Parts: C-alpha cells; structure tokens; sequence
C-alpha cells in the first residue's frame, strides 16, 4: 500500500485584490481545517428505540497560522490594513503538501479568507525563543483537492 | 500658505511637537531615542487626523515620519549633535467658491 | 546653522527615501560625453539619495538624473556615474559592478560593454530601444543591428513618461524592477513581472507587436496592464540559445561564478597539492547546497544539481600543476521559468 | 533569509501628562499584544454550504507588565494615584525590541494607555525568589511599525 | 541599580479597639494584596477601530493569611468572637518586609479590616505536616507606604 | 505557435485522461493484417492517451482505436498495438507483457497465443 503523508513540508499561496502578485509565505504551524455538518436530533412519538438526525448548515472551522516575527512581508501589511479598518479585502488561498520529489500530493484551497485576529508572543526576559506571532482567518468555502484526498 | 487657517493650523502642530520634541532633548544620539520620538508623535499626528485636522481617507496620504541615519541625517549631523525628523501634512482645504450646475435628465 | 540648544523649525523640507538595497545589484549608470550639467568628476559613488541631491540639488529633467531618481526611490544601494569614455576602466578598477545600465547612451557604452564581456567580469548591460515609435513595417532584423550578439545583454523598447513630465530611459526601468526582484525573490527569479512604480509607458504596445520581437534578438518590452501597472515584459538575452536565453539563467550564472571567486579569493597562494585541492571543493559544494536549498537550482537530489570536480587525472595534468594552475569544473542546472500559458477552452451547452 | 527576532530584548517608553519628563522603565515579562476584529456568522435561506462573516468591531486587548519590588519609579507613583483616584491620566507607550547593535527592529506604540490593576506577588517563608508585582494597563488604539513587522 | 525585594520576611501589626495593646504575629503564607479600577467598555456607532474604556470603581482584594495551630494568641481569640458573632471590631494592619538590617522597605497599611473566614487543615493519619490555619479579612481601603514602591 | 510572452487563448480542446496504471498489467493489442488505417510500424508503444492520438488524431471506429481509447479511459499505462503476424515475437521481445488481448481477432492470435 502507498505510505501515508506526513505533516511537516507545505506551502501557502495567497491572492488578494489589493496586492497584484499573488505571493507565497512560509508558516511554522498551520493549524487544521474542521467541516462540520450540524445534525440535529428529533424524537417521534410511538419510536423508542432508533434515532432521527436532520442535516442543516455546513459549518467550516478556521485557519489559524503561526510564523516568528520577520520581515514585514505582504500579508503581514495587509493583516495591518484590515485590522486597522483600512480595508476588508479577503483572499483565496490554496495551501498544499509536498512529496519526497516535489509534487503536490493534496491540496486545500480555501475560499475568501478574512484576516480576523492577531496575536503576539510572549517578551519575557529568561526565554530563548522566537517572537512568534498568531494569524487567524475567516474563509467562506473550502474545496480540498488532489490525489491524496 | 494662504489661508490664515492653515498658517494657523501648521504652527499649532509646531508648538506641540516641538514641546514634545525637547522632552528628548538632552538624550544620546542613540537609534533608540530616534524611535522613541517617532513613537511619540507617529501617535499624536494619527489622534488628530481621527480628530478631522488632516485631510485623507488613509494614514498613509494623511501625514509621514522618517527619522533615522541615512533617512535625514547623515553621520556628520550625528557629530554635531544633529536629531532631524521630517514630517509630511495634507491639509484641508475651504469651500470659498460653490459651482452649481443644473441638468434636465429628459426621461421620455 | 544651529546656534541655541533648543528646537529648529525649517520648512524647506524635500522628500527622502529609505535605502532597501540588494547586494547583487550594483549598477553602472552611464551619462554622455557632451552633458553640460555634470560634475567634471568622471567617476562618482552615490550610496544614497541624501548624497546625491547634495551634489545635484535642483531636480533636472536629464537622462541621468530621471534614471538614478527612478533607482533611489525604488530601493537602490550604492551606484556609479561613470562618463561613456571610462566605463571599461570603471568595471576593471571598481570590482563591484554588476550592471551596466545604458541610461539614454547609444553606440558607445555598445563597443565598451564588448570589450569588458571579451576580458570577462561577469556584468550585465541593459541597454535601451528606440526612443521613436517602431512602426510595424519596420522588420526586426535591421531595427536590432545596433545591439551586440551576446547573452548579457537586454534591450527593453518603450521608454518613460514620469509624473513630472520628464523622459525615463527604459534601462533604468529595467534596473529598478531588478532591485525589488533580488530582494524579494532572488537573482535567479524573472525581472518581469515585478511592478515599477511612478512611472508610464510612452506608447501603448500589443503583443501581436510583441511575438516579432521576441525571438531572435529579444527586444523586452514594457507594457502596463490593469491591476498591474507599468511591469517590464519579457525575460530573454540578446541571443537565442539553449543555454543562455533568459535572464534568470545568466544572472543566476554570473551571482554563481562571482559569489565562488570571492569565497575562492582567500585560498590563492596556497600550496598547490591534493589538501588544497579538497578545501577548495569542500567551500564550493557547501556554497551550492545552500543555494539548492532556497530554490536557485533544479534538481531533487543534490547529484541532479550540482557537481564539483578536482583531480590529478580529473580536471589538470602534473605539467598543469608546474605552472601554479588549479582547475575545478563545475556544472549546475538552473530552473527555467514559463514564458507562455496555453488556456485550451472547451464547452458545450446544456450538457 | 534574514534571522527571526527574539524575544527578550525590550524598551518601553512612558509619556504621561502630569509628569513632564518621558521615562524609560525596565520590565520582566510584557504579555502580549492581541487584536480582533469581531467577526459575526449570518445564516441565509437557500445557502447550506458557504459561510457569511460580516466584520464589526476591532477590540484590542491588555498591557499586562511584570518587574520587581524595586525603588519607586514615576510608573509605580503613578498607578497609586491613579488607584487611588486622584487622576486619570493615562499615557502614550511605546515599546520596541531590539537587535544585537541596539537596533529598534520592531515598535508597538501604544495610545492613551489607562493604568486599572495592581497585583503583588505572594509573601512565602519558605520562598527563595523576588517579590514580583503585576501591573495592567487598558489602551485606546495600537499601531505597530518598525521593519520587522 | 539597587536589588530587588525578597519574599520572605515580614512583619505584621493589627490594632482593634476590644484589644489595648497593638499586637505583632508571625505568620507563614500572606496571600497578596490586588486593587482593581473596574473600566468598562463603550462602542460608539461611527468608530470602529479604537476601543473606549470608562474608570468606575476601586475593587480591593482579600488578605488571607496562613500560620500554624500554635498557642491561642490575640488575633485567633479575636477571630473565635467575631465568627461567635459576638462582636464586630475589625483593625488598622500594617505589614512591612523587612531588609538585611531591619529596615522597613515596604508598607502596605490597611484599614477596616473584617475577620470573615476560618479554615482549618486536614487531619491525615499518614501525613507529617503541622496542622496550618487559614485567616481571612475584608478590609476597606488600602495604602502603600515605604521606599521601594 | 508561441511567439509572445503572454497567454495564448486556444479553443480546439479535446478531451484527456490521467494515468492510473497497475504495474502486472502491460497489455498488447492486437490489430489486424489487412487493417488499412494502421502505421506501417508494426510494433508500437504507446505510455498514455496523449502519445496516442499523436499518431492517432482522428476519431476512428475500428477495433484497435476502440479498445484502446476504453483502455485509456480506465485509466491504464503502457501498451503495444503489435501487428498479428508479430504477437510471438513482440512477446518474445519486450519483456514487459502480462496480458495477450486479441482486440478484434481470430485464428492468428490463437496460433500465435499457444506458441
């Protein structure tokens, strides 16, 4: 059987309407994708023994990302353009995992992503650490791709 | 610099961050006293471009700072006890003329 | 003049920009013979652009100096003001230079970059197109005769209409897209598409006008698109071989073979024998492993994309080590980019 | 690539209206700097699949400051007059970090900061360490600057 | 720059007015002393980037206080009549660390304080420990004093 | 005929299959002697549906273009169109076979499946 895929190689592709050039930046710790489909329970009169669950409204979870402070890159100028209410433009972003080779063997794509919260680490002055900071966002549809599904 | 308002307007910011500005006075020439009056007035020229004073519909077209080594001085200014900051405004303009016009939109 | 210890209030205040340079641009702007509004200095160093508005203070409308505001406000470290007569002595002395930017200059900086090509100090000019509007029945054959058959060259037609009415060479177009490129991308990413700001196309340019122009001599053009505004389009060499089209692919080379000779500067006057010969190999795949693992170089194992080679049987004979010669090959395989995209439409309706 | 920051290299400037000098004070353990724009989910009719966040409100979050039981700075006069009611003054922070030259690599700048809590650490006989005071200050607006954004 | 406060000496003195003499106790684990300002959040309709924070009221803390079952002193006879219910008289505390030499580099002054709780160890059969008592008082204001703010 | 840098606008589409192959199964196929829409080559490879209609742009409705154009439709990898005469030999050759598949064939195939 094919081996499974493993979690530490992936790239980040974002696509704003402000910026021209679609630009790729590397993240520490993507955190993970939900999609839930919010079932809900009826009971009938005469039934006892079985159960009734009604599908609703799919609800998608929220990509929360992680990288040390660095350069001041595109999308850590347009985080600070939406925070301050300067603009509310959102991106479509395609994040994907990479093989021994290259390749790109499953692929997420994430639909109208709104940059909705920043978060600073910790200045303490015993650390030995990164300054990493905390990037969270508010996407509308999500379409998983690739061979490795 | 017509417009009494606007002589008016730009020597009240002169009297305010030049009171701000001989607080660091007497400091080291050190990159760190450069930015720590940056920090002073980047805040206080944003409070009152959300107060009305400035014009524009982003901080980036309403005023500008640029203190620091090679932005404003050089290191022979460093020597002689030189601390330049460079501030940019955009400014408010009157309604001194209104020019009505009138158009009659046929519509059948 | 400061006297008193207080504040000073000085509202001649001009603009000033913020230096963001790249250290694999370094360029050579090349200003005419017969320019009455030079300084007599025939060679002049210009880090920032608080020291050249020192010594240029009033804003001329020339081709130097739209050429080197155009540079310093897009990034820009330090740069050279060479006269058209002494820029084959410039590049020999200065030991810095990686471009030669043709900025207005036609025929001279021409037969002085094919004498520093021929004694070798990996440059790269980018030289300039008609300052007229090309017709169409023009033929590209006989409008790119005035250019050289090398590869480290490129051309770049349509010229600038700044802001402030004044004429930008379109080399000095094509060298501010090449400082924000090699910061944020690299010397082995395209020029291309990377948008240069400030400045206006003279002549509105179709890429039907574009296709005769492209192989060949490669003329590079300029065309401003929505969204994207004012990009420079296109990314070949003044030749059309396998090797040594695209842009990319010779600057990678020439950041390549100058990056290895400085690293390879401080073992000369080493003993010639078999240690040597193994440090000299060692400070070489240790330079391209870090270079293959940023992107520069197309291969996905380290015996894909580079070798290095040193021997007494390999690379240099026992009558070749006599002489104080010590010869090390080096093959490398660089990543081309995409120049066209094929959109294949196919539809049916209802179904 | 250009190295990350670290974190345990920090000025903060303070600039109070009743006290005329700018002071600089020396901290153990600055928390962190949070910003959220408040998003909130709309439900539509005949869509199940998509979401809907419509931006609101950006809340920022607390300066919340550590140092040690140490002579008394105009920081510490001043959380005790303002504790004890006797002004309301509030001031202009900025804090920034620093490189290995002295370097401002990132800058915070906070405005009109309110200082609303005191916390003393905890008197132990048996305790061996520094009687380490809390201090949290409650901020208007926050701008963030500097080259490594 | 001078050294920081230690943690582990200190003297505390109570006054009531059933009792003529000013007492002194030893005591294990004194809590810490908080003081609140208790701001409240304002959102205005056209400004949605700036938060508003509005002072209201000094909340003070809870001084809880921890020594061990040893002879009955004048403070745990005071404690047993005021949870007897037999009187209500509660005293002016001062609590100061102490120095190297003797000296009083912090005072912390209360005022008004109330007995209110009790609270005794556990009795294990396998334990080894002394058998440690919990006090706790409500006090009504609260006032810093000393050289080390 | 790419002759600009930019995005060329082609509407003569058709249609395309991903490969999906099993390595045990490398298939021949055979067509027939007197088939006159064949390449005189008698013996060919073909990796997938790209390399196929190369030489095969057309549409046809014979036996071979039938079989493989279902063949690679169902995702399948590398395989022979072999002339009937060469079945003994294109076997005998290549290594490769696992399956003998007789696309529209009879009494050569068989002849030449028991040799």
């Amino acid at each position: 059987m094919s081996t499974p895929a493993v979690s530490h190689r992936f790239l980040v592709n974002f696509l704003f309407n402000n910026i021209p050039n679609p630009f790729d930046i590397a993240f520490q710790r993507i955190s993970g994708l939900s999609r839930t489909l919010e079932v809900s329970q009826h009971r009938e009169g005469g039934e006892n023994v079985r159960n009734l669950w009604l599908a609703e409204q799919v609800n998608h979870g929220s990509l929360v990302l992680e990288r040390g402070v660095m350069n001041a890159s595109p999308l850590t100028l347009q985080f600070d353009r939406v925070l301050r209410r300067e603009s509310t433009q959102w991106a479509n972003v395609v994040i994907m995992l990479l093989n021994e080779l290259s390749l790109p063997v499953t692929t997420w794509t994430l639909s109208h992503a709104l940059p909705v919260r920043w978060q600073m680490g910790d200045l303490d002055a015993g650390s030995n650490q990164v300054l990493i900071n905390t990037l969270e966002l508010r996407y509308q549809d999500m379409r998983m791709l690739g061979v490795k599904l | 610099w017509r417009y009494i308002q606007i002589r008016l307007l730009v020597s009240s910011v002169e009297h305010y961050l030049s009171k701000l500005a001989r607080a660091y006075l007497f400091e080291p020439n050190t990159a760190p006293t450069w930015m720590k009056l940056k920090g002073q007035v980047w805040t206080w020229l944003r409070q009152q471009w959300l107060a009305g004073a400035f014009f524009g519909t982003v901080e980036d077209e309403a005023f500008s700072l640029s203190i620091g080594l090679d932005e404003t001085m050089t290191e022979d200014d460093i020597r002689h006890g030189k601390m330049i900051l460079q501030v940019r405004l955009a400014l408010l303009a009157p309604a001194e003329f209104i020019a009505i016009s009138l158009t009659l939109d046929l519509r059948d | 003049t400061t006297t008193y210890p207080g504040v000073y209030l000085s509202e001649d205040a001009v603009s000033s920009f913020s230096v963001n340079s790249a250290a694999t641009a370094v360029p050579l702007f090349a200003y005419d013979s017969e320019n009455t509004n030079t300084i007599n200095k025939p060679i002049q160093v210009f880090r920032n652009w608080a020291e050249f508005t020192v010594e240029y203070p009033t804003p001329l409308e020339d081709a130097f100096y739209t050429s080197l505001s155009l540079w310093f406000m897009h990034g820009g470290g330090k740069c050279y003001l060479v006269n058209e007569a002494n820029i084959a002595d410039a590049v020999a002395q200065y030991d810095d230079i990686t471009l030669i930017v043709a900025a207005g200059t036609d025929t001279t900086t021409y037969t002085a970059f094919t004498t520093v090509v021929g004694q070798g100090y990996r440059i790269f000019g980018l030289f300039d197109g008609p300052k007229e509007k090309i017709a169409g029945t023009a033929k590209p054959d006989e409008v790119m005769e005035e250019y050289p058959t090398s590869p480290f060259g490129a051309v770049f037609y349509p010229w600038g209409t700044l802001a402030s009415g004044a004429a930008v060479p379109p080399s000095a177009i094509a060298a501010a897209s090449i400082t924000q490129t090699d910061r944020t991308r690299g010397v082995w990413k395209a020029p291309a598409n990377q948008a240069v700001n400030g400045v206006t196309p003279a002549f509105a340019v179709s890429d039907d006008f574009q296709g005769k122009y492209n192989q060949g001599k490669a003329l590079n053009m300029i065309r401003t698109f929505s969204g994207q505004g004012t990009v420079v389009w296109g990314a070949r060499t003044l030749e059309d071989s396998d090797n040594w089209r695209y842009i990319p692919v010779r600057r990678l080379f020439n950041a390549v073979e100058r990056d290895i000779q400085k690293s390879l500067n401080k073992l000369v006057f080493e003993p010639n024998s078999q240690p040597t010969w193994q440090r000299v190999k060692a400070a070489v795949d240790s330079y391209l492993h870090s270079l293959w693992q940023q992107g520069a170089l197309a291969g996905n194992t380290p015996a894909d994309a580079w070798f290095v080679q040193v021997g007494k049987d390999l690379t240099m004979t026992q009558e070749e080590i006599n002489q104080g010669k010590m010869i090390i090959k080096i093959g490398l395989a660089a990543v081309r980019p995409a120049e066209f995209i094929i959109l294949q439409f196919s539809q049916d309706i209802a179904q």
